[PDB]
RNA sequence: UAUCUGGUUGAUCCUGCCAGUAGUCAUAUGCUUGUCUCAAAGAUUAAGCCAUGCAUGUCUAAGUAUAAGCAAUUUAUACAGUGAAACUGCGAAUGGCUCAUUAAAUCAGUUAUCGUUUAUUUGAUAGUUCCUUUACUACAUGGUAUAACUGUGGUAAUUCUAGA
RNA sequence: AUUCAUAAUAACUUUUCGAAUCGCAUGGCCUUGUGCUGGCGAUGGUUCAUUCAAAUUUCUGCCCUAUCAACUUUCGAUGGUAGGAUAGUGGCCUACCAUGGUUUCAACGGGUAACGGGGAAUAAGGGUUCGAUUCCGGAGAGGGAGCCUGAGAAACGGCUACC
RNA sequence: UCUAAGGGUCGGGUACGAUCAACUU
């Protein structure tokens, strides 16, 4: 409640103001070298929260109407040659120019890609 | 403060660009380059103000972004490129090779030259040092490093540079009986055949000079620049030949020269 | 921070100057670190123009020169007390330039034995040729030859470890060595 | 003079990177560095023959004389290796078309190559900063006495 | 255009001030005001500061674009036209504003760096590095994340942001 | 004018740099292989030099006050040796040591309705007054202090804290 | 737990060494 996110390592679960830099969560620097003091909730769970966030590690017996019923795909495929190579298991010399994936787009009745 | 100035106001710009001051606003600040801020002439000034080929900075930029104009065989599409003394400017329009030289009043004379003369330029050696791996080098007034020169090229001599290969064809020593083109000072633009030299260890070596009219004068050796022997210059000299006809002679000319 | 400036001091007449400028990074001074012995720990500080300085904390090795013979060898270094310098900025029993230290002596012992064929204290054709050629030089000094018995050599640090990050130095020899140990009464 | 004997201090005083090898039995036992300071200033025999170190000396030390050369009268010799000279001059006031006497006192480093006394005229040269107040070094002396010691002997 | 006049006395000559007189890119105010050119302007008092409301970012043939954006190249099945976003790189340290503090201190001129840093410009300038330097390898050129993007959300709110 | 430039010895480094980059043009040679060679540029990069600068710095020079005459050194005032720090010099900072340094040629202190100059006004000549400003350079961004990033800031149309 | 400073008696082939002992800062 009040919208402040939780941060790992930040026991004493209260909104504490805390300096933040780059390459660390809950702050986006606007300038190079800009640091800023921001209220951040601790890592320990309690009643004062509003939203938890959970990641399913193991799947139970049932299946769910949003989560497990569906399967949303990965939008982008690999743009680098060796990554495509690992993706398709070709591994030496195998001309990635054709193995890379396409995406047809319907610009209208006549469609390029 | 807090870092270097990027601007330059009208009234602060050297007087030998000739523009206008009182809240006329800004002037073109020469970018960093081979020559100093004050002892230089940017191309915007050379083209808008002297030759009148252009009327505006955007016109000058339109010129420069077409590889038309080149300084020392190189294009230099920068607007505020500091061109300086003895620099060759080449326009394929009219095939006009412009040498930047000094008139006697201290402005930048717009000398037109032949292609054979534009092939080269001259350079006053400022220092002679050994670089890394025992390689001797000379530094000229235009920030040109030249490796492995003749070992007789000592300091304040001048050097002939071929401008396509940055190499040395011939050098001229600093001695009595040598022509000089004064660069910098009150006596800027005068040409006068060194009489002698005055040493003053730790104290700004002075030089005594004598024009063709036997008008002796004195300058500072940092401001002296040799160009040749008695009566055999290595450059086409401008209209005036560095004599400084006094104001009286000048009015006598432009009254008796011409009723126009 | 630490202003390395003179506008704050006083005039030579004794005049109290006015605080005239907010402190400037031109006039910048920084905090030392107490270069101790053991467990190499070097932190890089960014300086003017980039130009990393290597602030050493707790070096263990150093590079020491034996100039009468004209060599340099890496050794481990030993005890210290310094300085007679500071109270504010550096603190604890440090290691610094101009400090006298004891060093390992074993690489110099090995080098001397292999280069002259002669011990200190107490074969093949090429080696014998070389030793006989460059003999009549293994005669250094009573003091150094006596130090080699203990196996610990008096040396002076010539590097500035808080600037460069090293403990380079030179072995004491001659009038220096005759001079030195009447001194080194210091902490901080 | 200066009775450092040579090594009065708790550190060893030496010229840096001037190495006298105890191995080579050179028949001098006296390796020093000196330089010609330049500008026709004579390097004294006291500096060449002496034993002092004085890193702030313009002959045996590391400083260099560059810039101005001044003259003055020694009005103090009570510090160690530095003096204060008086530099007197006349300042023009145009309103009155006349002058007024002015002095500036100028602290100077003096090597122990020079025996300097209050009253002596002394020529000094600009060095880098070597103290809070000192920027000049003695490079020549002119004693205004003629060694007039026996004039005090009267009987 | 190197100018002086009125006032002390019954009158005179003086000292001597007061008063007048002229100017002011020195301000204010009053009255009056047709024209052309040039035009300073919240400095003085409050460096209270405007306490309202609006603004410094940026791309080329040439760092990265599957926009689930456009048009269409019709020279193309990997892109190769243009191009929002976002990453990257430069820049924001210039400019403009004000005069509070400041009396050898700024500053002016004059020196010096043989006492140091210097992005950028400009000119020169790296056969030497396979660290077991005959398999140890990708050198026809190897590895990882992450943004923008997709979608789920929090808070009343901010150029807030989390989880996947 | 140097312990300069530079080079050479011995090693040292948590080990720097020595293009895994990009666009156009597409050519030359054969052992015709998507083979070998090859142009005009862009960006980036080590060191040196240059340029734009910056930081320190020499000499001289500033208004009124003696109902401010003695100041400085306390926990730096003046200098010396050594070290640390700094981009570098240097009491810049401290350790040890010495006791110096400025002053009636006006020190130190106080005041300024005091930013400094270039300059302005008015003057026969000499001068008096003004100079917040349209150039130059110092500062400052409500007051103080501290700091990140970067070549460059003690930055404020950038952060941190207190008031 | 250390550091520094502060002394006595003997020696000078006509700059310093050996030895001894207090407390004060």
């Amino acid at each position: 409640k009040q919208g402040f996110p939780m941060k790992q390592g930040v026991l004493l679960p209260t909104r504490i103001k805390l300096l933040l830099t780059k390459n660390v969560s809950c702050y986006r620097p606007r300038r190079d070298g800009e640091r800023k003091r921001k209220s951040v909730r601790g890592a320990i769970v309690g009643p004062d929260l509003a939203v938890l966030a959970l990641v399913i590690v193991k799947k139970g017996e049932q299946e769910l109407e949003g989560l497990t019923d569906t399967t949303v795909p990965k939008r982008l495929g690999p743009k680098r040659a060796n990554n495509i190579r690992k993706f398709f298991g070709l591994s030496k010399e195998d001309d990635v120019r054709d193995f890379v994936i396409r995406r047809e787009v319907t610009k209208g009745e006549k469609t390029y890609t | 403060a807090r870092g270097p100035k990027k601007h330059l106001k009208r009234l602060a710009a050297p007087h030998h660009w000739l523009l206008d001051k009182l809240s006329g606003c800004y002037a073109p600040r020469p970018s960093a380059g081979p020559h100093k801020l004050r002892e230089s002439l940017p191309l915007i000034v050379f083209l808008r103000n002297r030759l009148k080929y252009a009327l505006n900075g955007r016109e000058v930029k339109a010129i420069l972004m077409q590889r038309h104009v080149k300084v020392d065989g190189k294009v230099r599409t920068d607007t505020t490129y500091p061109a300086g003394f003895m620099d060759v400017i080449t326009l394929d329009a009219t095939n006009e090779n412009f040498r930047l030289v000094y008139d006697v009043k201290g402005r930048f004379a717009v000398h037109r030259i032949t292609d054979e003369e534009a092939s080269y330029k001259l350079g006053k050696v400022k220092k002679v040092q050994l670089g890394k791996k025992g390689v001797p080098y000379v530094v000229t007034h235009d920030g040109r490093t030249i490796r492995y020169p003749d070992p007789n090229i000592k300091v304040n001599d001048t050097v002939k540079i071929d401008l396509a290969s940055g190499k040395i064809t011939d050098f001229i020593k600093f001695d009595a009986g040598k022509l000089v083109y004064v660069t910098g000072g009150r006596n800027l633009g005068r040409i006068g055949t060194i009489v002698h030299k005055e040493r003053h260890d730790g104290g700004f070596d002075l030089v005594h000079i004598k024009d063709s009219l036997d008008n002796t004068f004195v300058t500072r050796l940092n401001n002296v620049f040799v160009i040749g022997e008695q009566g055999k210059p290595y450059i086409s000299l401008p209209k005036g030949k560095g004599i400084k006809l006094s104001i009286a002679e000048e009015r006598d000319r432009r009254r008796a020269q011409q009723g126009l | 921070g630490i202003s390395r400036d003179s506008r704050h001091k006083r005039s030579a007449t004794g005049a109290k100057r006015a605080q005239f400028r907010k402190k400037r990074k031109f006039e910048l001074g920084r905090q030392p670190a107490n270069t101790k012995i053991g467990a190499k720990r070097i932190h890089s500080v960014r300086t003017r123009g980039g130009n990393k300085k290597y602030r050493a904390l707790r070096i263990e090795t150093g590079n020491f020169s034996w100039a009468s013979e004209g060599i340099s060898k890496k050794t481990r270094i030993a005890g210290v007390v310094y300085h007679p310098s500071n109270n504010e900025l550096v603190r604890t029993n440090t290691l610094t330039k101009a400090a006298i230290v004891q060093i390992d002596a074993t690489p110099f012992r090995q080098w001397f034995e292999a280069h002259y064929g002669q011990t200190l204290g107490k074969k093949s054709k090429n080696a014998e040729r070389k030793w006989a050629a460059r003999a009549a030089s293994a005669k250094i000094e009573s003091s150094v030859e006596s130090q080699f018995s203990a196996g610990r050599l008096y040396a002076c640090i010539s590097s500035r470890p808080g600037q460069s990050g090293r403990c380079d130095g030179y072995i004491l020899e001659g009038e220096e060595l005759a001079f030195y140990l009447r001194r080194l009464t210091a902490k901080k | 003079s200066t009775e450092l004997t040579v090594q009065s201090e708790r550190a060893f005083q030496k010229q840096p990177h001037i190495f006298n090898n105890p191995k080579v039995k050179t028949s001098k036992r006296t390796k020093r560095w000196y330089k010609n300071a330049g500008l026709g200033f004579k390097t004294p025999k006291t500096a060449i023959e002496g034993s002092y170190i004085d890193k702030k000396c313009p002959f045996t030390g590391l400083v260099s004389i560059r810039g101005k050369i001044l003259t003055g009268t020694v009005v103090s010799t009570k510090m160690h290796r530095t003096i204060v000279i008086r530099r007197a001059y006349l300042h023009y006031i145009p309103k009155y078309n006349r002058y007024e006497k002015r002095h500036k006192n100028v602290p100077v480093h003096v090597s122990p190559a020079f025996r300097v006394q209050v009253g002596d005229i002394v020529t000094v040269g600009q060095c880098r900063p070597i103290s809070k107040t000192v920027r000049f070094n003695v490079v020549k002396v002119s004693a205004a006495a003629g060694k007039a010691n026996k004039q005090f002997a009267k009987f």
